């Protein structure tokens, strides 16, 4: 966490920083998207 | 008129020979984009002059 490394969250590749969240997602949902319509959460596939 | 808008995923399904062609789709459509954008912009600071 806190540093800028890539991502590979199968398939979604990227660059940024990983922090803790805070809010509420759905239990089927699976990412989010912000206004821009980026992504701005993921969820891993191996823990929850 | 490309496969995704992201450049990301087309980099990553297609060969550099195939995937040329998909990027020239997105630079042309937004490189339109930022000449609309500063045109009315230089307009807009003349009428404030």
């Amino acid at each position: 966490k806190n540093k800028c490394v890539n991502f590979n969250f199968n398939g979604l590749t990227g660059t940024g920083v990983l922090t803790e969240s805070n809010k509420k997602f759905l239990p089927f949902q699976q990412f989010g998207r912000d206004i821009a319509d980026t992504t701005d959460a993921v969820r891993d596939p191996q823990t929850l | 008129g490309a496969i995704s808008s992201v450049l990301n995923d087309i980099l990553s399904r297609l060969d550099p020979p195939e995937a040329e062609v998909q990027i020239d789709r997105l630079i042309t459509g937004r490189l339109q984009s930022l000449q609309t954008y500063v045109t009315q912009q230089l307009i807009r600071a003349a009428e404030i002059r």
